[PDB]
């Protein structure tokens, strides 16, 4: 089970091996873009724009696809913006390339060429850069704002996503220390509960889990009490009670002294673990199994709110802001082995009678876990994953003040700089260099095929604007707007975010054109 | 693509195509079982029971499940409406070669068209409580067709009003019980405010308990250990293990004395109860009921007011339920308990009598999703013209936008209206009058001027919806509406089916 | 195609009757179905011709759903019905073809049907349950099958006793439960008892020393066994205190394997206790016992009481060449059933057998006249009679209700049709004459096998419940607007 | 129906594509395969394709009467009754109306658009220069279909000069084409002097002055004239000759009686040997020799000559009457032409082009364009085209519905929908968007502005007055007029019954 082909012929079979892996991220691209339906294994439906979800959940047996999958990971991994334009520009590329093979140019020749065009592009990019944080710091709010709006209309919020966007910009200034020059989106973490609508979505200061409190008599907001160490929460494996087994008992009992002498057991073991969790030191108590009903009444007294059957990774995202640990017994625990916070509270929101826990440290927290609200299940499922990809946006405008006026003019902006130095190239390379403008623009042509626009004149109409005007932003209007000039609609994408584009799908050239032979074995 | 991909919705619209209307068809299922022989004109049952295989169809079906739980009816209307849109537009792309995002964008344009002739149909009756009663009636008589209840309508109508007008206030759902009586031709049954149970109380306890006070108790009372509960009888001689069960009636009895320490008259049990634990009851002069199931537990909670009373440490600190009259009857060939008077219970109870179990499940499913349309026209007092009428409506102010709009985009719009045109052709075919010349003789009366007519399905004829009293809900046909404008949204966005590796 | 759907529909459900028109009447033919298991039965009966068929075609399916219904509304009719519908069922082929939309055909059968019954009333001979001479007429009605009719007239009165006690004029719906025929091996119709308790298929005591009976008893009702693992009688001895405490002097035990009903020492232990002792007794028999006896089963020996029994006037064990029957008198207990037992008695067992089906039908012809009160003729008439005065008066329908309401009338003539055919008459001879005799003559005229030709039925004394006539045109016209109704057929999961 | 109606169908097919002057061509192969066409002439199409649905042997015969009747609007006609019954197959299966049903909405219909053609009319009776200048935009539209879209203007002159100097009978005997291999499309050129493509004569004088013309239908060659199964069993060759040479005596009396008339040109449909014609030399009169029928059957009206076919006797025959009889040589070939004729408004168009294979299509082009020119005469109305008279028609059919009873407004609907499909296939053939170039003429003329029609050139939506595209009413009258004839055959037929095949 293995290939046999011989001659450039076998490049032919690669190249239109890629052409099949455009043809389903192609129309994936813009806003106005076209969904695909993904089959899950288990025959769940999802429907998506995201071409990272679009490659993963693809399925293809050519193992060029599978290496442009694999390389295109990186742009999720590192960037997590436009993975979609990887490959959609990796395609043109290779397709650009199969002419260059049929004319006869050396596979290495055309590689060669894409590596010093790249060269020229990314610089001519540079000479067109603007800065986003210019001026006062009220104004970098303000226009970080205006551009995580343009990742967030995108979606099935765009009704109201302007709230979305109001937890978005808050979070990660709440995040961002300028002094630390970076931020740490593990600090964020995205949660919701299904059903609801958007203004049911909140902006938390802090932690908040899919958790409520076992027992309603127990108080639902622990406080510090002006001057204790915050509210600890106890995380164990085994509740504060007498001894009992979740498996199997064999407790032989002889007659009616052993029969009720448990009870005897259990009322000092009640008030002893009881009283071992405020001595302790917890203020709430959050173990795998739950507490028994005695113990929970004298927890009372002590103001012990407490949860059953939590798993660790849950009280571990708390003790990541709080210091906590999970100590094996209650007797080795201390302030600081059971990890502080300021304020547990519990919030029930209009007709959702869940009631979740919310975990505050009273002041700027090492962490907050937004909360998302949305009238479908799946629908909140892509909501966080705007909140993701608009928490990378803001995430790449404060790594980089440098930003671009995209929308395909920086694509077309860097097309004419192209043909300004295919005029300079005079040798072999002129063909290679021409070729890698037709492939820059097909990224604005795929931009407006998935809008419903001229394929040709579309780009003629953009060219014409930014060859014989300025380099003054001539964007595609598939936002449905009156004219181009994103820097009057505010889309706007990342300087560094784009770089990487360029970049990676020249890498991606240099991987597929450089492939001679798939020499696929068997399997004993 | 498009011809594999939007085709899976038609299969959708003809599933469901012959059962909508007063007259509608009915359907067959019929699995491998063998034993699932089901004869309906439910839309809840025919789409669930249906297995799909196109997964763009399978999204339209969680699609009309969203609307079946969200609203509880028009989940056929959805399913239809829905569908002849992307017919409509399956016709678009094919003949006009229009770009899939142009039809999408068309569709949001007519939507608003759409929500903006609604608006102007409303018609309310805030004024002349009177009329709202009345209103009340005709919105049941439309609400309460399509059911096998059509032969007696009309008494099925007065005990909905009733129950609707019984709440008079919070559209509190859960207050209205319903219970399926066996015996006697529907119009046999009657609304009652005893929120009937199944189950009588104490052991021998007078039968009419007046100004009692109900305590809750959810957990086993059989045997009731003092949460010493776990341990076992393990002994070498069996009068030892009698003995040990004398000591958890001693510990029955503490818990007996902390239920007891209430000062109660009545006591209700989630679970079962051991004769000695009841006999303490009975011996306390306490009306004991015990194994009360999830609509035991949670009505009665909603009724006599109070809590499951998981701590019984002290009369207070804790809601302790009341009912004027507990009244203990053979009713319905069956011992029933009344409670009469619950905890400031503004509710009732409709009691069905019917003659056999499949007529009462679909009474059952009638009656649930009847008042569940009713209790959204308390908050939405604004009604609108049944009869086809609204649909024609909606066709004139859609053709009238359809006046100003650029070219793309009016092929759409026209188009939007052509499939308005296609529910009241539905509903004219399904009753087996000319489908031809009703829904045009509708066009030519709405178009110059008559904005009350609509269709006599029962006589033939086309006549004022206001005379005939053919009434339905602004939010109802809002939402089929709007549900069927993310519908369409959703489905003229799919492009391609992609399989991840199948299990 | 949803028109294929009900032509299908329409052409496989008429297969079904064409199975049935044969059967219709006392000459009527045979039907031969060799069953799934390779058992052959061969009878003229339609219900077990249906019920035995298991046609596999889902729609068809509902013709024997709706056999079924006829035999637990009125209990007679099961071909009637069947036949009825298949005449409905070729009469909408005809509508069909004329362009009929099915719909329009649906709610006018059933507006036909609405005067198909006040026509039926019309007709209605005005008995009352009062006549004690008229129910016997009936009843000699369904006993002309008897096998031996000269015990007609002592099975006659049985059936009047047994519901004329439990169900007089001023009563709705008779459960055929509450009349329980229990047959009894051997002996002539000449021995036959109304018993106004219950009847017991097991035998008391086998063992000397056994009371037998206790006259002044009360009945133990109880699901609970008495089963031990010194000890063998000190454990029956410590549940003698639960069996004494409740003062029942008569224990009735429902059979269990798990633990034995009558421990064997128990036989010795009741006889000191004077307790009648009952062992073995069928838990379908409970079914029976437990409900009419008013009083409730203990599922717990502790739970064994005094509420929990009954007050019996007599529980007595009738001893004739081995019978050893167990039987209650006189059960009135506050929350007792009218609960009334039949003993049966003949040649064999292959007699009383027969003769438990025929008071069966018995039953059901009472059950008709106290449901419905008054007599129809027999003989077709009423279907003949209904016919002119549906099509005398359908003259006067207009529009598509004249075409639909003659295309009924048709269809009512496929019992008289039917009935002449299995009789060997010429069945244009025979309907002409029935309709020359409704016209000018009386509505009692119909088909008369014993005169070989059409007389006066009610000359003939050949009369059967209104309930029958009523039921077939309530149950056709709901059967002929499901059939009409069928779209698709859809595979369901 | 669901056949009788579809059978006509393909129909359209074949001429859907061949609608406006930017349609694409179809491709013929014979039998042989060996005679390949190439072209876009609807009616070639039409009468050249064979079709076995008996529903199209109807549709074809109808496009053939206008063929015949008009000239013009074979695929217009053929596409807009194809467009109907595509609109009546909805009307059919999807909606369950009754054939006849269709039948009365789609003359209902007819009424009202003959309407909106009257009301849109427009003619100038004076200013016989803007009749002109709208005879020009007429041919602007006329001459289309043709390689002639390349020098399209100038044949607009020589077309609309003429029609301009006819002022006379629309007898387009009166106008004769003349094909000439060599020069370009631009060098044809129009000349008064209807002439005939033939010069007769062996020493005859070349120029006649107050000419007149006898026209012959005889035989001046040699004798035996209608005489068979006479044979000469002679001993003597001048016992044989002398009958042929007394016939040759005869006609010598016969160029005398031909003489006397007073006649300086004869004009022969037969031979005329050299003797007989040699004596005309002395007479003056130039001899013509075996011009056909087709030729000398309009010279018999253009020149007002007299067919004369017996010339025992002088003084018994009319003549006819030419200022100047001369031979042309143009296209290395020798012509006689004829100038000053009895009624003197006739003239002949002359083709100078490259091939006849390209001259072939020009010469129906301009003979078809001639018979549109002439009707415009009679009926001076003219309206907009370009879809403007389509969509004005739609406005007027959509107007229909909403004034309808419930059977009837259906098919009111397809009426007015086959109707917007006229310029939906223009803007496919011109390769332009037409969904938006439709819909943007259905809203410029549903929201007023009934002016503008569809540029062909730009691929927009303009003025058809200033861009010049005119079409006659009593062509639009015709295309309407026709399709509901067309229709009313054709949705009328329920079944096909063949008598079995000879």
């Amino acid at each position: 089970n293995k290939k046999r082909q011989h001659g450039l012929e076998a490049k032919k079979s690669h190249i239109l091996a890629a052409r099949s892996v455009a043809s389903i991220i192609k129309t994936s691209l813009g806003p106005r873009g076209l969904d695909k339906i993904l089959i899950s294994p288990d025959g769940e439906i999802t429907i998506t724009n995201d071409g990272a979800t679009i490659l993963s959940q693809m399925e293809l047996d050519n193992e060029i696809a599978k290496l442009l999958v694999q390389l295109s990971k990186s742009q999720d991994d590192e960037i997590g913006d436009g993975t979609t334009g990887v490959v959609v520009l990796a395609s043109a590329l290779l397709d650009q390339a199969l002419e260059l093979i049929q004319k006869g140019i050396h596979p290495i020749k055309i590689a060669n060429g894409f590596d010093e065009a790249a060269k020229l592009a990314i610089s001519k990019l540079e000479e067109t850069c603007d800065d986003i944080s210019a001026s006062n710091d009220e104004l970098f709010r303000d226009f970080l704002l205006r551009a995580a709006k343009t990742s967030l209309g995108s979606k099935i919020v765009s009704k109201d996503h302007d709230r979305f966007a109001e937890m978005a910009v808050e979070a990660v200034i709440n995040v961002m220390d300028k002094d630390r020059k970076d931020v740490d989106f593990d600090l964020i973490k995205m949660q919701g509960r299904v059903g609801g609508s958007i203004s049911d979505s909140k902006l938390i200061n802090g932690v908040i889990l899919d958790k409520d409190f076992s027992h309603p008599q127990m108080p639902k907001c622990v406080l510090p009490k002006e001057g204790s160490d915050g509210v600890k929460l106890a995380i164990l494996t085994c509740p504060f009670e007498p001894p009992k087994p979740k498996t199997k008992h064999k407790l032989d009992i002889s007659s009616v002294e052993e029969y009720q002498k448990l009870q005897t057991y259990e009322q000092d073991k009640f008030k002893e673990m009881i009283d071992d969790v405020k001595k302790a030191g917890a203020d709430v108590v959050i173990c795998q199994w739950g507490f028994d009903d005695e113990a929970n009444h004298l927890l009372l007294q002590n103001d012990l709110p407490a949860v059953r059957w939590v798993g660790g990774q849950e009280l571990e995202h708390i003790a990541i802001s709080t210091n906590g640990r999970i100590v094996p017994r209650f007797q080795d625990l201390s302030k600081d082995k059971l990890g502080t916070c300021s304020r547990i509270y519990e919030q029930e929101f209009g007709t959702t009678k869940d009631r979740m826990l919310i975990i505050e440290q009273s002041k700027e927290t090492k962490t907050v876990t937004c909360f998302v609200r949305g009238s479908n299940k799946m629908i909140v499922d892509e909501a966080e994953r705007a909140l993701h990809d608009s928490l990378c946006v803001v995430r790449n405008l404060v790594k980089d003040s440098r930003v671009v006026y995209g929308g395909g003019a920086a694509e077309v902006t860097m097309s004419l700089a192209v043909s300004e130095e295919a005029d300079k190239q005079r040798g072999i390379d002129q063909y290679a260099f021409r070729g890698f403008a037709q492939a820059l623009d097909t990224i604005p042509m795929t931009l407006a095929e998935n809008s419903g626009l001229d394929p040709i004149g579309t780009l003629s109409t953009l060219k014409s604007k930014q060859l014989k005007e300025k380099i003054s932003n001539i964007g595609v209007d598939c936002l449905g707007y009156g004219s181009n000039d994103m820097k009057e609609l505010f889309v706007v994408d990342p300087f560094i975010g784009k770089k990487q584009q360029i970049l990676l799908a020249t890498q991606l050239c240099r991987m597929i054109l450089k492939i001679d032979n798939v020499i696929i074995s068997g399997k004993d | 693509a498009r011809l594999s991909a939007f085709v899976g919705a038609i299969a959708v619209g003809d599933l469901v195509k012959s059962t909508l209307g007063p007259k509608g068809m009915d359907k067959l299922l019929q699995s491998a079982s063998s034993n699932t022989c089901m004869v309906t004109n439910d839309g809840a049952t025919i789409l669930k029971s249906i297995p799909l295989d196109n997964p763009a169809a399978k999204v339209l079906v969680n699609i009309s499940k969203v609307q079946d739980d969200e609203v509880g009816d028009g989940t056929t209307s959805v399913t239809v409406l829905s569908a002849e849109l992307l017919r409509e537009a399956e016709k678009l792309i094919d003949q006009s070669k229009i770009h899939p995002q142009t039809i999408i964008e068309g569709y949001r344009l007519a939507s608003a068209a759409a929500l903006d002739a609604l608006t102007k149909a409303a018609v309310d009756n805030s004024h002349d409580k009177t009329m709202f009663r009345e209103d009340l009636i005709h919105i049941a008589k439309t609400t309460l067709s399509s059911k096998i209840l059509s032969q007696d309508k009309d008494h099925f109508a007065e005990l909905a009003t009733n129950a609707i007008l019984r709440l008079k206030g919070s559209t509190n759902l859960e207050h209205i019980q319903i219970i399926k009586i066996l015996g006697g031709k529907l119009s046999d049954s009657f609304l009652d405010e005893g929120f009937i149970l199944a189950k009588k109380f104490g052991n021998n306890q007078p039968k009419r308990i007046e100004n009692a006070k109900i305590l809750i108790a959810n957990t086993t009372l059989d045997t009731d250990k003092v949460k010493i509960f776990g341990t076992k009888f393990k002994v070498d001689s069996t009068a030892k293990l009698a003995q040990l069960e004398k000591a958890e009636r001693e510990k029955m009895k503490n818990k007996i004395a902390k239920i007891s320490k209430f000062g109660i008259n009545t006591f209700i049990n989630r679970q079962l109860i051991y004769d000695y634990p009841e006999q303490l009851f009975t011996d306390l002069g306490i009306n004991s009921i015990e194994h009360a199931d999830f609509e035991g537990v949670e009505r009665l909670a909603l009724v006599t007011g109070g809590e499951v009373v998981s701590t019984f440490d002290e009369p207070s600190k804790c809601k302790l339920g009341e009912c004027d009259v507990i009244e203990e009857i053979m009713l319905g060939e069956q011992p029933f308990l009344k409670f009469s008077g619950c905890k400031a219970g503004e509710a009732c109870t409709i009691v069905l009598r019917g003659a056999t179990d499949q007529t009462l499940d679909e009474a059952e499913r009638s009656l649930h999703d009847a008042l569940s349309v009713l209790s959204q026209t308390t908050k939405e007092t604004r009604t609108v013209l049944g009869g086809g009428c609204a649909e024609m409506v909606m066709s004139k102010a859609v053709d009238t936008e359809a006046q100003n709009i650029d070219g793309k985009k009016s092929l759409a719009v026209e188009a939007f209206a052509r499939a308005l045109r296609q529910l009241p052709t539905i509903l004219a075919d399904n009753a087996g009058f000319d489908s031809s010349e009703l829904v045009s003789k509708l066009r030519s009366s709405i178009y110059n001027g008559i904005s009350t007519s609509g269709l006599d399905l029962n006589n033939g004829t086309i006549a004022d919806m206001r005379q005939l009293g053919i009434v339905e809900s602004y939010k109802l046909k809002r939402a089929v509406v709007s549900s069927a404008s993310e519908a369409a949204e959703v489905l003229l966005r799919v492009d391609n089916i992609i399989r991840a590796r199948p299990r | 195609k949803p028109q294929e759907v009900r032509k299908a529909n329409i052409i496989a459900a008429r297969s079904v009757a064409d199975a049935i028109r044969t059967s219709l009447g006392p000459k009527g033919m045979d039907k031969m179905i060799k069953t799934s298991r390779g058992e052959i039965i061969i009878s003229n009966d339609g219900h077990t011709i249906l019920k035995q068929m298991a046609i596999l075609h889902p729609v068809a399916r509902m013709l024997v759903e709706v056999s079924a219904a006829q035999d637990s509304e009125a209990g007679d009719g099961t071909t009637s019905v069947v036949i009825l519908t298949g005449a409905l069922l070729g009469a909408a082929e005809r509508l069909l073809n004329k362009g009929i939309h099915p719909t329009i055909i649906a709610d006018s059968f059933q507006s036909a049907a609405k005067r198909s019954v006040d026509i039926l009333l019309e007709m209605c001979h005005k008995v009352s349950l009062s006549d004690r001479e008229q129910l016997v007429r009936a009843a000699s009605t369904s006993l002309s099958s008897k096998i031996v009719s000269q015990y007609s007239s002592f099975l006659a009165p049985l059936a009047v006793d047994s519901v004329l006690k439990i169900s007089d004029e001023n009563s709705k719906n008779v459960d055929l439960n509450d009349i329980r025929l229990v047959k009894k091996v051997g002996g002539t119709i000449d021995d036959t008892e109304m018993i106004d308790g219950v009847v017991l298929t097991q035998t008391a005591i086998k063992s000397a020393g056994g009371p037998t009976r206790k006259e002044k008893a009360k009945i133990g009702l109880i699901q609970f066994q008495i089963s031990p693992p010194k000890e063998e009688r000190a454990y029956l001895l410590n549940i003698c205190k639960k069996i004494k405490k409740a003062k029942c002097n008569v224990l009735l035990i429902q059979k269990s394997i798990l633990r034995d009903a009558v421990n064997d020492l128990a036989l010795h232990f009741l006889s000191k206790l004077n307790i009648m002792v009952v062992k073995d007794i069928e838990r379908e028999e409970i079914e029976f016992l437990s409900k009419g006896l008013g009083c409730k089963p203990i599922a717990d020996i502790e739970l064994f009481t005094e509420d929990r029994l009954g007050s019996a006037d007599l529980v007595e064990e009738i001893d004739s060449d081995g019978s050893k029957i167990v039987r209650v008198t006189g059960i009135r207990n506050n929350n007792a059933r009218p609960t009334v037992s039949v003993v049966i008695r003949g040649a064999n067992n292959m007699i009383i057998d027969e003769t438990e089906r025929s008071l069966h039908d018995a039953l059901c012809v009472i059950r008709c006249l106290v449901k419905e009160r008054g007599l129809i003729a027999g003989g077709g008439a009423p279907e003949i009679e209904i016919s002119r005065r549906l099509s005398k008066e359908a003259r006067s329908m207009e529009g598509v209700q004249a075409f639909i309401w003659q295309e009924f009338a048709s269809a009512l003539e496929v019992i008289p049709t039917t009935l002449a055919e299995n009789a060997g008459l010429n069945s244009i001879k025979v309907v002409t004459e029935l309709r020359s005799k409704h016209e000018n003559g009386e509505l009692n005229d119909g088909i008369s096998v014993r005169r070989s030709g059409t007389t006066n039925t009610y000359e003939e004394h050949i009369l059967q419940p209104v309930l029958v006539s009523t039921s077939a045109i309530t149950l056709a016209s709901e059967c002929v607007k499901s059939i009409l109704r069928i779209d698709d057929i859809a595979f369901s999961r």
